[PDB]
């Protein structure tokens, strides 16, 4: 509810978003998700939905924790693209995006779809 | 047969028609019901737009120019803006607007109040989703902006989306629908129960093709909502195969007035040919 200030006034969000799920704070909602045949390539990033059978697919600046907080990047890889999140996960899409990185050779989430 | 489209398109019977302006028997709110799991009713709406203008004779240039209005929801983010990144060719150049702050996938976001909205390019695409919460007249505010961008900034051969609802409308846009090779009141299935409907220019001339009256057309499209009641729909939702809009690779030339004949025209009527400049694209304010 309060969940986008909390992590905004944080010194580390991510770590804040982290303890307010774990203190059983809902996680953050109105990630846009997308309508898409499921016979996409299942990688991670893409400039379109590319959801498999086992994904969804999001519109990326709404899965994104610095988009959504209006906050600087650590550095964004996800706005202007579409980001594809384990079914099972599609519950918590900007969490998925924090705890989660994308394989360098095969383009897909570490230890999920990459092999 | 009905259900199965992405929508309905005022008849031409009924856009033919002179009727008086009465009140629209429906309301604007539901608990939809056929928006799928998960799903904003705003993605559901737009991809049944996108849907629509598969079918129509829109111009598609190598470098594309889309302008998207009124694009953030009270959530902060923009869903309807998501579903055109996710229909119009990569490299689009996809630059959206509302008055407040909100979280996009354009390539650029602007915010304030769309009156504040300046450039001096013309676009191929003009998507609008404003809309501001005794009796029923032609409404101003963004809509006197709007017939002004649409004058201004769409490129001949260009089209327009934009939505409208019994008490948000206005009769110089609709007047404006007269400028284009094609135009009609298109209803989304998933949001049939409603007055909104988003009017739709197709092919822009930039001079009148017909004589249309606003009030008129306002009261034609309402007596048409009355009369036909439209069963929600989301069928089309369920098959995205064939979603993203063609790449048609629409030439683009920078024509004097005194070279648009009548060959041109007819190229333009016929979604053939889009005319603007092609500089830099500066929008800002
Ligand atoms: N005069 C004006 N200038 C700019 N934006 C306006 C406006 N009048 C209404 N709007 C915008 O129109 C929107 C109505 S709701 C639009 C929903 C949005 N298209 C989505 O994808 O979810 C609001 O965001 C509001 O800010
Ligand atoms: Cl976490
Ligand atoms: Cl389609
Ligand atoms: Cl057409
Ligand atoms: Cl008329
Ligand atoms: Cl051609
Ligand atoms: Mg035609
Ligand atoms: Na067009
Ligand atoms: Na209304
Ligand atoms: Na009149
Ligand atoms: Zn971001
Ligand atoms: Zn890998």
């Amino acid at each position: 509810s309060t969940v986008l200030s909390f992590c905004a006034f944080a010194v580390d969000p991510a770590k804040a978003y982290k303890d307010y799920l774990a203190s059983g704070g809902q996680p953050i909602t109105n990630c846009v998700k997308m309508l898409c045949t499921h016979t996409g390539t299942g990688q991670a990033i893409t400039v379109t939905p590319e959801a498999n059978m086992d994904q969804e697919s999001f519109g990326g600046a709404s899965c994104c924790l610095y988009c959504r907080c209006h906050i600087d990047h650590p550095n964004c890889d996800l706005k202007g693209k579409f980001v594809q999140i384990p079914t099972t996960c599609a519950n918590d899409p900007v969490g998925f995006t924090l705890r989660n990185t994308v394989c360098t050779v095969c383009g897909m989430w570490k230890g999920y779809g990459c092999s | 047969s009905q259900a199965w489209q992405p929508g309905v398109a005022m008849p031409n019977l009924y856009k033919m028609q002179r009727m008086l302006l009465e009140k629209c028997d429906l309301q604007n709110y539901g608990e939809n019901a056929v928006i799928p799991k998960g799903i904003m009713m705003n993605v559901a709406k737009y991809t049944q737009l996108c849907q629509y203008l598969n079918t129509l004779t829109l111009a598609v240039p190598y470098n594309m120019r889309v302008i998207h209005f009124g694009a953030g929801s009270d959530k902060g983010v923009a869903p309807g803006t998501a579903v055109l990144r996710q229909w119009l060719p990569t490299g689009t150049l996809l630059v959206d607007s509302d008055l407040n702050d909100f979280v996009s996938d354009a390539d650029s976001t602007l915010i304030g109040d769309c009156a504040t909205v300046h450039t001096a390019n013309k676009w191929d695409l003009i998507i609008s989703d404003m809309y501001d919460p005794k009796e029923n007249d032609s409404k101003e505010g963004f809509f006197t902006y709007l017939c002004g961008f649409i004058k201004q900034k769409l490129a001949l051969g260009g089209s327009i989306a934009v939505k409208i609802t019994e008490h948000s409308w206005n009769a110089d846009l609709y007047k404006l629908m007269g400028h284009f090779s094609w135009w009609t009141a298109f209803v989304t299935n998933v949001n049939a129960s409603s007055s909104e409907a988003f009017l739709i220019g197709a092919n822009y001339l930039g001079k009148p093709k017909e004589q249309i009256d606003g009030y008129t057309m306002h009261a034609n499209y309402i007596f048409w909502r009355n009369t036909n009641p439209i069963q929600l729909s989301s069928y089309s939702l369920f098959d995205m195969s064939k979603f993203p809009l063609k790449l048609r690779g629409t030439a683009v030339m920078s024509l004097k007035e005194n070279q648009i004949n009548d060959m041109i025209y007819s190229l333009l009527e016929k979604g053939r040919l889009i005319i603007r400049e092609n500089n830099r694209v500066v929008v800002s304010s």
